[PDB]
RNA sequence: AGGACCGAACCGACUAAUGUUGAAAAAUUAGCGGAUGACUUGUGGCUGGGGGUGAAAGGCCAAUCAAACCGGGAGAUAGCU
RNA sequence: ACACAGGUGGUCAGGUAGAGAAUACCAAGGCGCUUGAGAGAACUCGGGUGAAGGAACUAGGCAAAAUGGUGCCGUAACUUC
RNA sequence: AAUUCCUUGUCGGGUAAGUUCCGACCUGCACGAAUGGCGUAAUGAUGGCCAGGCUGUCUCCACCCGAGACUCAGUGAAAU
RNA sequence: CGAUGUCGGCUCAUCACAUCCUGGGGCUGAAGUAGGUCCCAAGGGUAUGGCUGUUCGCCAUUUAAAGUGGUACGCGAGCUGGGUUUAGAACGUCGUGAGACAGUUCGGUCCCUAUCUGCCGUGGGCGCUGGAGAACUGAGGGGGGCUGCUCCUAGUACGAGAGGACCGGAGUGGACGCAUCACUGGUGUUCGGGUUGUCAUGCCAAUGGCACUGCCCGGUAGCUAAAUGCGGAAGAGAUAAGUGCUGAAAGCAUCUAAGCACGAAACUUGCCCCGAGAUGAGUUCUCCCUGACCCUUUAAGGGUCCUGAAGGAACGUUGAAGACGACGACGUUGAUAGGCCGGGUGUGUAAGCGCAGCGAUGCGUUGAGCUAACCGGUACUAAUGAACCGUGAGGCUUAACCU
């Protein structure tokens, strides 16, 4: 409605860039440990993209300690501090849920230049 | 149950509701007029009146959607030579319903479903 | 302490600054404006009638037009009619805004639930199926024994069986409100509140505290 | 499954209480044609609010 | 997200690789455990020579689910397997000294504070 | 070469579900076994009831079998209902 | 007993793919199975997919799911070789 | 033990836990040598047990597609 | 005995209290902690596995606890068919034998479309005394009632130490329940794409049909749980066991006889829902009707003509309402549904053309094209002028007022 997309518009974070699945992205989230917050990164391959305007979210994968790590992302959370396209990638889908499978030299994308 | 879905079954799978509104959408851009059941008029609707939307622009890619739509190049013909510029400045509406009462087969409430510019 | 009566527009969330999300459930209340002050002289008990929204000029009926003229206000889409507390009151054609709820801190929420129709043993009263397989004949989502044998020549009353569920009032209660926006009408509370969107909402101050 | 006595026709009278028909209310009529129909349905010459819808 | 008769991979150098769920604790009729929750395992897997032997039965600690664990933004962090550390059945201290991938926030406390510094990463 | 192997026709009937006033007085559906042999099948013949026939289950002998069917003794007899 | 999802011997054997008379789609040819129309509850029937777990179900992995082809590599105990 | 009453014999293995299973023991209620004894490769829509894979079997069900059920019109049973 | 189906499991249960947990007490050979024992208390709660057909039992590991019983050893016109208990076969054993064995072993058809009671839902009729539209009160009924662990009080009381509280407060769980779809997900045979075989559209190109939606990959709305909100209370009243105060009978003593106080998850309330068919049919508010005459058996009488209100119903467009009724929205003075326009979302760069390449193909046009149920708009189509039902001041008897 006119009313609930007025609520969501006005908290919406007007800097998000555009990155698209399997750009190498790298998210910097707020980690309150103690009572400092700190701001640790994160980077992988984003797998999926679920647009919903302000309940819009992204999914990122990386290979962490030869664990795979997947962690969905609330797009306009304030936690989120900065997300940083580090490599964008060239990809015929719009979600990557095949890459849960590949490992090593087979869970390449290559770059999408240009 | 059946919370804001949309889309009538007709006691019928997916497959022969697909080929029934391919044949009847068809028969209603040939003649102009049919007499079909109550339900199936108010379903022919969102089949007809889409294909002549498509039809008020003229490109070789709408004609070969409009031919994936009724695999019949003379329904084709016509919507794009006559039915589109004919409702080329409506804004949607093209057809009536007029419910004409009860077959006597099996009281089934029939109904005519016509072109708006018929007559 | 009386409530008002708002309608459900739909959830969304609120992030606050800490990087929590609450779950809010947007509830507009437009002006409630009273129609009939009950008192103990003339009616035994002590409570309003408040009416909301608008309605079509053509299909208030003239018992129901005759209602609000007395009044002097315009036909709202419903009547209804909260309890008042002891050394609380109000005039006949006063309006009461949504910064009623400004320094509440908990809400009831009554609303009518959505209508599941009729529904089965295992929807409605959470009971368990049977084995899908071993060899069970026709009896998989049955209700299996009902009673006893001769004791009772008879099935007891309230037996949890098949029939309507939903479409009905219900009421959760003790919700956290979150924000109560006076300028556009607006009431969040934390949490999912009853009834299908765009429905009839009662709000009232939460009784258990 | 079955009964243990039989049903009287009383029962039978009571069951068929429900049983009865619901009449038509009443037939609209058409404007230019004057011959009577249902209620938004056409006329059996082809007309329907006036206008002759379908020939024939 | 783990249950009884749920195999999990072993996070730490205790000398297991492979342990089953026999029971969750803390609570009757409790059907699951996250992250953080305390399971009274049997050992299936282990290396020759090892600080536990294959049949011991201690508890453990889930410190990583293929479900995964919700933050409060809305956000859920998941795994790609299930994955514990052994404790011991009296004093509930680790067992092995090194703890192998990544944990969770959930997990620090003051009775996990142990595991979580030895982490190689926590997220 | 094979009472060989895998597998359709064909022959059989292991399991489940359906069905159980059925579509069907034993079937359907999805699987299943054999499938050049002690195989299977058409047509015609022969064996008759204390008899036949039986790779034997008291199996089969016209939807009937610890003695078929039909007619007769016959209105058997019934201290039983 | 039925205009009955059964049973019934012989002959004819197109295309594409395929080892094939399997199977998929078709030709020639023949059909749409003699109640329909709506609706889109529980429940039943026949199916599809499923988070996390993976036999904890159960008398029993019943049923489902899974495996599935060709070529090449490679292949244990035991053995009447 | 297709045989063992006592018996879930005892011991060992397998399992977190095994009245079943497997290996022993012999105290064979009440094995035993062509109403055959003991072995035995291959074979079995055979019996019991174990493991891998697999999964709505299950924790605990959810949704969907169709055929009924439901409503209308036509025909129109049955047991009792 | 002209048939009352049986062990165990499954799925629903329900009651008792001789109480397993939680609650309240008394005594203790009760320091504390933890117990023993008995009294009160049935509000709620009250495991999962291994083995076995098992109930049971043993064992593993839980838990605050894993209560004992009644219910045709509850429950097969609800399920199962492992056990028992048909016909086959075998062992041991008995018998010359046919055969037999609460000895064993392998195999072995579980039917019923609900007339009545009952129960779960949902309607029609009529009533409630003129008719109608609403809002109610609450007689009564139902729901709900569980509890861990940590922290503080406080290492305080207690204790030789070891240990370690009552009372009170805070947090966080398990199980259960209600609601919801914002999140995380599932489904999503109505959206998009990939691809195998084949057939067709004259052919190329591009599509469509069929093959389980052909096989997959994603996925909108909706519905959903595993997702996330919320709930159990506090309080009050009267109490049980119990504890008392004052106090005689009985100069004392004594909780009781007179009088008074305290006392539990039980009881009545408080919370939620249904609820005036509550025939004892209630209350409040508003709206509507202010015509003539005939009749004989003169009465709560019958009829004629005029009149047809408020409202309702029917019909139509329909719905996050729904088996059907019902309920809700709307019917031109109109956004009810469809279409249309715009947006969003999803899918992932359409077709055509051009270029590069021997070609498969790649690149550009191009985040293109298509896009369901979604959001915001829009009378384009369909929601008709009517007709129909409902009437025309509403009994008697007193009483109090009014003139
Ligand atoms: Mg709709
Ligand atoms: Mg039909
Ligand atoms: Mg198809
Ligand atoms: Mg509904
Ligand atoms: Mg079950
Ligand atoms: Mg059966
Ligand atoms: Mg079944
Ligand atoms: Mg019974
Ligand atoms: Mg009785
Ligand atoms: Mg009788
Ligand atoms: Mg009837
Ligand atoms: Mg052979
Ligand atoms: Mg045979
Ligand atoms: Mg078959
Ligand atoms: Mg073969
Ligand atoms: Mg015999
Ligand atoms: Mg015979
Ligand atoms: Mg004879
Ligand atoms: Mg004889
Ligand atoms: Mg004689
Ligand atoms: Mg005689
Ligand atoms: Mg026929
Ligand atoms: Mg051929
Ligand atoms: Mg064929
Ligand atoms: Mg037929
Ligand atoms: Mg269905
Ligand atoms: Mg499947
Ligand atoms: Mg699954
Ligand atoms: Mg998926
Ligand atoms: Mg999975
Ligand atoms: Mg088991
Ligand atoms: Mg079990
Ligand atoms: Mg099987
Ligand atoms: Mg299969
Ligand atoms: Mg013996
Ligand atoms: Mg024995
Ligand atoms: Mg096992
Ligand atoms: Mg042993
Ligand atoms: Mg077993
Ligand atoms: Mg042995
Ligand atoms: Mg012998
Ligand atoms: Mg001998
Ligand atoms: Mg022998
Ligand atoms: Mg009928
Ligand atoms: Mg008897
Ligand atoms: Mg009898
Ligand atoms: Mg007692
Ligand atoms: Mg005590
Ligand atoms: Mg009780
Ligand atoms: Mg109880
Ligand atoms: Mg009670
Ligand atoms: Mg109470
Ligand atoms: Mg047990
Ligand atoms: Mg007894
Ligand atoms: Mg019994
Ligand atoms: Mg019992
Ligand atoms: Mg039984
Ligand atoms: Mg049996
Ligand atoms: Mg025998
Ligand atoms: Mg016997
Ligand atoms: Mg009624
Ligand atoms: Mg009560
Ligand atoms: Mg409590
Ligand atoms: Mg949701
Ligand atoms: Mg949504
Ligand atoms: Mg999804
Ligand atoms: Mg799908
Ligand atoms: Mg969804
Ligand atoms: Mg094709
Ligand atoms: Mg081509
Ligand atoms: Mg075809
Ligand atoms: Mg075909
Ligand atoms: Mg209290
Ligand atoms: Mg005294
Ligand atoms: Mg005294
Ligand atoms: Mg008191
Ligand atoms: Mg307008
Ligand atoms: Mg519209
Ligand atoms: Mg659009
Ligand atoms: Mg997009
Ligand atoms: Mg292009
Ligand atoms: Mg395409
Ligand atoms: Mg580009
Ligand atoms: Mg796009
Ligand atoms: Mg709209």
């Amino acid at each position: 409605s006119n009313i609930i997309k007025q609520l969501e518009q006005e908290q919406m974070k007007q800097d998000v860039p555009s990155f698209r699945p399997g750009d190498t992205v790298e998210v910097k989230v707020w980690v309150v440990e103690g009572s400092k917050k700190r701001l640790q990164a994160f980077e992988g391959v984003v797998i999926a993209i679920r647009n919903r305007g302000l309940h819009s979210a992204f999914t990122v994968r990386k290979i962490s300690n030869g664990e795979g790590v997947e962690r969905v992302f609330q797009t306009h959370s304030p936690v989120v501090d900065s997300i940083s396209v580090k490599r964008r990638g060239a990809v015929r889908k719009a979600k990557l849920y095949y890459l849960r499978e590949r490992t090593g030299k087979a869970a390449r994308i290559k770059e999408r230049l240009n | 149950m059946r919370h804001r879905k949309s889309g009538r079954q007709l006691n019928r799978n997916s497959s022969h509701r697909q080929a029934m509104f391919r044949n009847m959408a068809g028969s209603l851009v040939r003649h102009e007029i049919i007499k079909t059941t109550l339900p199936k008029a108010k379903e022919l609707r969102r089949v007809v009146e889409p294909l002549i939307t498509l039809a008020k622009t003229d490109s070789v890619a709408n004609r070969r959607l409009a031919f994936a739509r009724t695999r019949d190049n003379e329904i084709v013909a016509k919507l794009f030579n006559e039915l589109g510029p004919r409702f080329a400045s409506r804004a949607g509406g093209y057809t009536r319903i007029l419910k004409c009462g009860f077959r006597a087969g099996d009281n089934a409430p029939m109904a005519y479903i016509e072109l708006v510019d018929r007559s | 302490m009386i409530g008002l009566v708002g309608k459900k527009v739909g959830m969304t969330r609120i992030f606050t600054e800490d990087g929590v999300s609450i779950p809010v459930t947007v509830i507009e209340v437009e002006a409630n404006r009273v129609t009939q002050v009950k008192d103990l002289a003339n009616d035994g008990y002590r409570a309003i009638q408040v009416t909301t929204g608008a309605k079509k000029a053509n299909r208030v009926t003239k018992p129901e037009a005759g209602h609000f003229a007395k009044a002097g206000v315009e036909a709202g889409r419903g009547l209804w009619e909260f309890r008042l507390a002891e050394g609380e009151e109000f005039t006949v054609g006063q309006s009461i805004s949504v910064e009623l709820f400004a320094d509440v801190k908990k809400v009831d929420v009554t609303g009518t639930s959505k209508g599941k129709g009729f529904a089965g043993t295992v929807k409605r009263w959470n009971f368990r199926t049977q084995d899908a397989t071993h060899g069970n004949s026709l009896s998989h989502r049955v209700p299996g024994s009902i009673g006893q044998n001769q004791t009772p020549g008879k099935v007891f009353k309230g037996k949890k069986m098949a029939g309507q569920m939903g479409n009905e009032r219900v009421t959760v209660q003790s919700l956290d409100v979150v924000r109560v926006d006076a300028e556009r009408n607006l009431l969040l509370v934390k949490g999912a509140v009853p009834g299908a969107t765009g429905s009839d909402l009662i709000v009232k101050p939460a009784v258990k505290a | 499954a079955v009964q243990q006595n039989k049903p009287t026709r009383s029962k039978r009278g009571m069951r068929r209480s429900h049983d009865a028909l619901t009449a038509v209310t009443s037939l609209s009529v058409d404007k230019t044609s004057g011959e009577k129909h249902l209620r938004h349905h056409i006329t059996a010459d082809g007309y329907y609010r006036g206008r002759k819808v379908i020939a024939k | 997200m783990i249950q009884e008769q749920t195999m999990l991979n072993v996070a730490d150098n205790s000398g297991a690789r492979r342990v089953m769920c026999i029971k969750v604790l803390g609570g009757s009729h409790r059907r699951y455990a996250g992250v953080g929750d305390i399971i009274k395992i049997t050992i299936k897997e282990a290396i020759p020579r090892g600080k536990v032997k294959k049949g011991d039965v201690l508890k453990a600690v889930v410190v990583r689910t293929k479900k995964g664990v919700r933050r409060p933004d809305g956000s859920v962090i998941r795994f790609d397997g299930n994955a514990c550390v052994l404790l011991n059945n009296n004093s509930e201290q680790p067992i092995g000294t090194r703890i192998f991938g990544p944990v969770t926030r959930e997990l620090r406390s003051e009775k996990f504070m142990k595991i979580i510094s030895l982490a190689p990463e926590v997220l």
